[PDB]
RNA sequence: UAUACAAUUAUCAUAUUAAAUUGUUAAGUGUUGAUUUAACCAAUAAAAAUAUAAAUAAUUUUUAUUUGUUUUUAAACACCAUUAGGUA
RNA sequence: UAAAUUAUGGUCAAUUGUUAGUAUUCAUAUUAAUUUUUUUAAAUGUUUUAUCAUUUUAUAAAGGUUUAUUUUUGAAAGAUUUUUUGUAUAAAAUUUUAGGAAUAGUUAAUAAUAAUUUAUAAUUUUGAUUAGAUUGUUUUGUUAAUGCUAUUAGAUGGGUGUGGAAAAAUAAAAAAAA
């Protein structure tokens, strides 16, 4: 490992490969793998009806 | 039970049964019962790495008898080819071929076990005789 | 007062509870972060009917009658006399078939006996958790296709919507057991399950499941992201069911189909074989197609009538040409994207454009 | 070591290493796999 | 080597797609979500990556919710080089929720992701 | 694994789901009063293993003697015939069943369940009890054993009682499986089968029996 | 929680190390923790999150011009409405009104 | 300036001209966009086209589904009359009299003296086709053209029973102008397009109400929805709008 | 400066197949007084007991839901301050 | 669910640090490089022609681009006279930054329309747009090896629009009509 890239610690570049990583990528049921918490808790007290035109 | 753990193949835990079952000296396996499952067994036990073997045409299982000698088991190592069922390994003829050479001697001793475009499950020297390309399964001696 | 203020003392764990405080008791989520504060009238309706009984539908003696009419025919004769073979026994094929009396007793069998025992064993009498099971039988027995069919989709979508009425109402009635809010979310999402598997088995009795447990809350796409990406239809594709159809029925697969070695299009065979296959239409596309077909009867009658305001545009347009960015069209001119295949213009040469993506590509 | 690089217990059957290889970069080359859509070497 | 390079011989790559139809706000015009595929070699293993298109449909057959298939032709306009060949899979009860004046599919309950705390209250 | 939580271990020889056994979440363990009899308290219960020792007997096929009337009339009860054998039973398990521990762990307190132990109540017995006779009285089943008809169990037991599993994995020497065999290091087992004819040989089976016998006769290490 | 249980990795021993944390680790971490929080104590932190705002960007409250300890530090710049409102927040947070959840106190907290 | 600066709309050869004409000699304009305009969009319709032969005679009976009383195409397409006479009142002679509203299944040419064998002989043919057919619940949406515009009608949408319908038709166009030479306007082996004819313009009023039925009045009802109707009955009838205030029926088939 | 983790068992912070939730009981007055504490000081002192079965396994809850901070002392113990109270 | 032979075939995979209780790819090793050394470049005036003109002579200045760059024969080649043909501008995939939020002469239909045509429009958390860095998809080094680690350079808007094609304002080492 180049040691310029990313961080000045190795373990750093192993870092931000997970973003690369092939059985980790973003979909219907993992998403918003790099920032989760900036969204967390952010519907909480956001009251939305749910869509009914069917009785 | 999540996503960055490896997804399991009834090979890499058919392997590391028989690993473990060598290693508390068991007379008896019961093992998951598939395809290239009983392919491997089969193809073991005519390279005699393994006492016999029996599928009842149970659904989920099939039973191995293993082998020992002088005090300690026939197989020294087992290992599957992938990790995943999301990998796949393929075999070239060559290189089938290089495992056969160790330094200008032909080397029978470590067999290595293969699918092939045919749905057959074969030893790496059976495929070199035929020059077919097959999938990685294990490899055991 | 204007808006939620949290404090937070960094020396303690957590911030101070915010601002004019947020309400009292905690909102009661569906799976998909929806809010409901009570159940719909119509799922109230469903468990008033549920509490104070329920009963069989006289569907089923009815088919006893006509598939056994001897069996029939012998209870026709035994009325009010007490009963020691149980002709009734094809009636009841399931253990659960039988509710309208606990313990599964079948009416006709408490011919012979006190009428407190009658009463004994009437709904009236049944713990709440036995109505529950109730409602759940019959209904199962109207959706069922066989008897002992539970594994169906219409049949597990009936069940799991009643579980989940009840989970409801009762996080209503007592707010904190987190226990029953995940298993109320869990049971919410085999439904969700159950229900799109249904729409493609067959579709009427998922909209009539939907109308009468009104349950289209969680049939809604949950978010925008995950939808605009196809992953909203593309469940059905995981389920297998994403090429069940069976056409022929329905919409007649001529004009579905694009001709493979004229490479003309569906619309295109379509309009050959002088078919139309387009959905329904809304007030817009309507509007908009009905404002385009008259074009030319505009242009003409304005070209006859006033050949002067035409004239003025049209000198406007023909200048216009020799004006202006390009008058040449090359690869250049005619690039479709020009901010996108020149970005390297945009910040200093080029002012036009902000953004060198104003599209999907 | 919790914080540290986590180690081989025994070594890799280093055949099996190689019988890993099969699909890997360079042998994809030779395939031909890659388009070649610029001037390349000279 | 994917599903697409399965079913289809292509005259040239992305000449043939199969999607799902995500919206008709356009008239005429089909966003189509489709699937390919990426290969790391380091690891050995496959991801399937996901892209819109805009199809030309002349005559409005598609509902939000086919299954398409879109092929690749005369630029038509600014972003849209695809049009829809075949319908494989149509939506019948999409459409049925159509005919009864209803949207063919309900509208996503949130949208975006935010980076505030959105207080609203009945 | 010096955790607490994970000291059950790596087993793969195991029935569970994971072959990391302190993930399972099906049946927790018990250190302090099991394994009196398996070793081990991480080790699995005698009726539920799946791998098999030399010199140990492996596992009673159930019943649920009249069949072996073909058979030595002094022969006893053959040891692997189990009236009551279930390989799923319940074992009780403190940590599970009776859980001390939102408790100040005084005598009477903890939380059990007592659906896992057999009720030894007199209630039972005595409520349940009826003029009519039991189920096998009134034959009120179906089906029978799953496996139909079975030489031990359902009808009667012919010929040899083979304990070892010698004969029950061998390997056919033949295209038609007619002729089975199993080999040792220096020995020779070919085993005629054909149980349906009472082993009379076809001419082709024969034929193939000759090969059979002075192939594995002519072998270098017999 | 919003506060970090630890500062720095308390849990460091060589694998297999049946504990969280040696007692010596522990005790060091113990100590830098000791230091942090005493300095959030003496200095009257306050830090504030506001709904319809970036979260993560904590405006820092007890650096404003009014709520400030230094007499010499340029506190910051927080807008007039939200800085009045931020004012009033701090102010009747302190007192345990009858009928309100009882909520702990301290002098460094006004 | 407002979008791209040559617009994709506006690139336009046409190869109908010649090879060296528009670089040199001359250059040649057109508003090109009325030609390129779709079989969608100007509501055209290709109906199975006749023979020449064929085409030089007068249809004199056709096939027919029989439109019930209490439907909802008559009511709606009596609304629709309605708004239109309301917007132009020159539509009067084009439209049809909601009670001669009817589905043409066919059309075909009869000549006058076999006549008597063939309606029998037809007849009984059809009868024998629909034997087995139980009604028909069909849908009704869209208008389209035939005649390059002279004829305004509502099409029969493929939703439905329509897929019956089209073998069922096709059966009797196997019959009656495969197996007994008949003149059925186009080649036995096609199908006809099914069709509830709304105006028309006929040869001798083309004079006065023009050569076609300018597409401003049907423009917004080009898509409406006239709804569904189940039909039991098919007729075979012989052109007359006098008898009945119907077309005169020389035949009927009962679908049950 | 470039130059090859693990995948059988690894302790600090990215949870996930789960059966809970709800129960109105107890305790209190005779009399002239050194109890508790290593030791001080305020000053009535007695007390709050019951529930199992059942809920099916997995596949698109990750902007949702969830991990010992809680109205009412006119009820105490307890704890903190010291005779004034706080808190419970 | 059987073995195999008419016997080495189908052409080489092979790892080299003297450490300091133990856990963890980390100082001193070799190979490759920079430290390191004038044996491969070069100077100005391009050239004909019918004369103040007209024919021939089309990608090395800088700026910093990651959903990005794409095209013809009408020039020459080029053969006998005159007409003579059609094929092109479009896409698909691969795209960086430890701690992550909105972007905008704006989509689609109409059409050689509309600085106020019509519409429930387009891009984004499957990570956008700005901003930082950076010359994109046969080139290297190390290695037994899935890897790790390089690869130069070259297309920077329009405004009498010439020319087949803008590549058109020093910086060749391309014989440019005897
Ligand atoms: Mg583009
Ligand atoms: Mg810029
Ligand atoms: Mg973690
Ligand atoms: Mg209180
Ligand atoms: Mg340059
Ligand atoms: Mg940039
Ligand atoms: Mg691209
Ligand atoms: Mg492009
Ligand atoms: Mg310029």
């Amino acid at each position: 490992i180049a040691h310029w890239y990313c961080g000045h610690k190795f373990r750093h570049r192993f870092m931000r490969d997970k973003r690369f990583h092939p059985s980790l990528q973003a979909s219907h049921d993992a998403r918003n793998r790099f920032s989760k918490r900036r969204h967390f808790k952010t519907n909480r007290w956001n009251y939305q009806q749910a869509y009914r035109d069917m009785p | 039970r999540r996503r960055e753990e490896n997804l399991y193949t009834p090979i890499y835990d058919f392997c590391h049964r028989i690993r473990e079952a060598t290693e508390q000296r068991k007379r008896f396996v019961v093992v998951p019962s598939t395809i290239e499952t009983r392919g491997c067994a089969r193809v073991m036990h005519d390279h005699g790495l393994v006492a016999g073997f029996r599928d009842f045409h149970n659904d989920r299982a099939f039973a191995v008898e293993l082998k020992y000698f002088q005090g300690d088991s026939t197989i020294n190592v087992i290992e599957p080819c992938s990790y995943d069922g999301r990998t796949e390994f393929e075999w070239s003829p060559k290189m089938m071929r290089r495992l056969l050479n160790t330094h200008g001697i032909h080397n029978r001793l470590v067999v290595y076990i293969c699918r092939t475009a045919d749905n057959r499950i074969i030893d790496h020297i059976h495929a070199v005789k035929e020059n077919i390309g097959g999938r990685g399964l294990m490899m055991v001696h | 007062e204007h808006p939620a203020i949290w404090l937070w003392y960094p020396w303690r764990m957590n911030p101070e509870p915010p601002t004019p405080h947020m309400p009292q008791r905690r909102a009661l989520k569906n799976v998909h972060g929806a809010v409901f504060n009570d159940l719909t009238p119509v799922q109230k309706k469903r468990q008033e009917q549920m509490l104070y009984g329920v009963n069989i539908p006289e569907t089923r003696q009815m088919k006893f009658e006509e598939q056994h009419p001897l069996l029939a025919g012998a209870l026709r004769k035994l009325e009010g006399q007490p009963k020691g073979f149980p002709f009734w026994y094809r009636k009841y094929p399931t253990r659960r078939h039988a509710y309208e009396y606990r313990f599964s007793i079948p009416v006709e069998m408490l011919d012979g006996y006190n009428d407190d025992v009658k009463k004994a064993l009437s709904k009236g009498m049944m713990s709440i958790q036995e109505k529950q099971f109730a409602q759940e039988a019959m209904y199962m027995e109207r959706y069922a296709e066989h008897d002992f069919d539970t594994t169906s989709p219409a049949v597990l979508a009936v069940k799991r919507a009643l579980k989940c009425r009840v989970l409801r109402n009762h996080l209503l009635t007592n707010p904190h057991n987190n226990i029953i809010k995940t298993v109320l979310a869990n049971t919410e999402r085999k439904l969700n399950h159950a229900l799109r598997r249904l729409r493609k088995v067959d579709f009427k009795k998922y909209w009539e499941i939907i109308r009468d447990h009104d349950v289209q809350d969680i049939l809604q796409p949950p978010n925008l992201v995950t939808y605009r990406q196809g992953s909203y239809w593309k469940y059905d594709w995981n389920a297998g069911l994403a090429i069940s159809t069976n056409l022929a029925d329905v919409m007649d697969p001529r004009g579905l189909n694009g001709c493979v070695e004229t490479g003309r299009s569906r619309s295109e065979v379509a309009r050959d074989l002088g078919l139309s296959y387009t959905r329904p239409l809304h007030e817009n596309e309507k509007k908009q197609l009905s404002h385009q077909a008259v074009y030319y009867e505009r242009l003409a009658k304005f070209k006859m009538e006033q050949p002067e305001a035409a004239r003025a545009m049209e000198r406007e347009r023909f200048v216009r040409k020799f004006s202006g960015m390009f008058v040449k069209m090359d690869i250049r001119s005619g690039a479709p994207d020009f901010p996108s295949t020149y970005r390297r213009l945009l910040g200093t040469k080029v002012v036009r454009w902000a953004s060198k993506r104003h599209g999907p590509n | 070591h919790r914080s540290g690089k986590a180690r081989a217990f025994v070594f890799r059957d280093p055949s099996l290493r190689m019988m890993r290889a099969g699909s890997g970069y360079q042998q994809l080359r030779r395939m031909g796999m890659p388009m070649q859509v610029g001037m390349g070497w000279r | 080597y994917d599903l697409t390079s399965l079913i289809f011989n292509q005259p040239r790559q992305g000449s043939d797609k199969i999607g799902y139809v995500v919206g008709t706000s356009m008239l005429k015009t089909a966003v189509v979500a489709t699937n390919h595929m990426v290969y790391y070699p380091k690891f050995n293993q496959r991801v399937s990556r996901t892209k819109r298109f805009f199809a030309h449909d002349e005559d409005l057959a598609c509902v939000e919710g086919d299954l398409v298939h879109i092929k690749q032709c005369r630029k038509i306009s600014k972003y849209k080089h695809y049009y829809v060949f075949s319908i494989l899979e149509p939506n019948v009860e999409g459409r049925e929720r159509l005919k009864l004046g209803l949207k063919a599919v309900p509208p996503p309950l949130f949208g975006y992701p935010v980076s505030r705390r959105i207080v609203k209250l009945n | 694994a010096n955790h607490p939580n994970r000291q059950s271990g790596i087993q793969f020889l195991t029935h569970y789901n994971t072959h990391q056994r302190f993930r399972v979440n099906k049946d927790y363990i018990d250190y302090m009063h099991w394994g009196k009899e398996q070793g081990q308290a991480r080790l699995p219960h005698r009726h539920q293993r799946v791998a098999f020792d030399f010199n140990d007997q492996l596992h009673p096929t159930r019943i649920g003697y009249a069949w072996f009337a073909s058979q030595d009339p002094t022969f006893g009860h053959h040891p692997d015939l189990s009236s009551s054998f279930d390989p799923n039973y319940r074992v009780f398990s403190h940590p599970e069943h009776w859980n001390k521990m939102f408790t100040k762990r005084r005598p009477g307190e903890g939380d059990i369940d007592l659906s896992v132990l057999p009720s030894r109540s007199l209630l039972g017995p005595l409520m349940a009890h009826s003029d009519t006779k039991g189920i096998p009285y009134f034959k009120v089943d179906n089906r029978g054993h799953s496996n139909g008809r079975v030489p031990g169990v359902n009808a009667p037991f012919f010929g040899e009682f083979d304990q070892k599993m010698m004969q029950a994995m061998s390997r056919p020497l033949n295209a038609n499986r007619t002729i089975t065999g199993n080999d040792g290091r220096f020995s020779k087992t070919i085993m005629i089968n054909e149980p349906q004819c009472n082993q009379a040989l076809s001419a082709k089976t024969a034929s193939e029996l000759s090969k059979e016998i002075d192939k594995a006769t002519n072998a270098v290490y017999s | 929680r919003w506060a970090a249980k630890f500062y720095g990795q308390v849990t460091f021993g060589p694998r297999n190390y049946p504990y969280p944390s040696s007692r010596w680790l522990a005790r060091r971490f113990q100590m830098k923790k000791h230091r942090i929080i005493k300095r959030f104590r003496f200095r009257r932190y306050k830090l504030a999150a506001v709904a319809n705002l970036p979260f993560a960007k904590m405006i820092r409250v007890g650096m404003l011009p009014e709520l400030k300890s230094s007499k010499t530090k340029r506190g910051d710049v927080v807008d007039p409405t939200l800085s009045g409102q931020l004012v009033s927040a701090v102010k009747n947070t302190g007192e345990k009104r009858k009928g309100q959840r009882t909520r702990p106190k301290s002098k460094y907290q006004v | 300036e407002r979008g791209l600066y040559f617009p994709i709309n506006h690139r336009i050869v046409d190869h109908r001209i010649a090879p060296g004409v528009t670089v040199e000699e001359t250059d040649v304009q057109s508003r090109y966009r009325r030609e390129l305009r779709t079989n969608f969009a100007t509501g055209e319709t290709r109906q199975t086209i006749a023979p020449p032969w064929s085409a030089r005679e007068r249809p004199t009976h056709f096939f027919s589904l029989r439109l019930p009383s209490r439907n909802s195409v008559t009511l709606r397409v009596k609304e629709m009359h309605n708004h239109l006479l309301f917007s132009h009142q020159q539509c009067a002679p084009m439209l049809v009299s909601p009670t001669k509203l009817h589905i043409t299944l066919g059309v075909m040419t009869i000549p006058e003296n076999s006549r008597e064998e063939l309606v029998k002989n037809i007849q009984q043919s059809m009868s024998e086709t629909f034997a087995c057919v139980q009604p028909l619940q069909l849908r009704f949406r869209g208008l389209g053209t035939f005649d390059f515009g002279r004829v305004l009608f509502i099409r029969v949408v493929p939703e439905a029973d329509f897929g019956r319908l089209e073998r069922a038709v096709c059966d009797i166009r196997r019959r009656v102008g495969g197996v007994l030479g008949v003149d059925l306007k186009g080649n036995p082996h096609d199908s006809y397009v099914p069709h509830v004819t709304v105006a028309k313009i006929r040869p001798n009023q083309r004079q006065q109400l023009g050569d076609t039925i300018p597409q401003s009045l049907w423009a917004d009802y080009q898509h409406h929805d006239f709804g569904d109707v189940t039909l039991s009955t098919v007729d075979l009838c012989r052109m007359k709008g006098s008898p009945d205030g119907y077309y005169h029926t020389e035949g009927a088939v009962h679908l049950s």
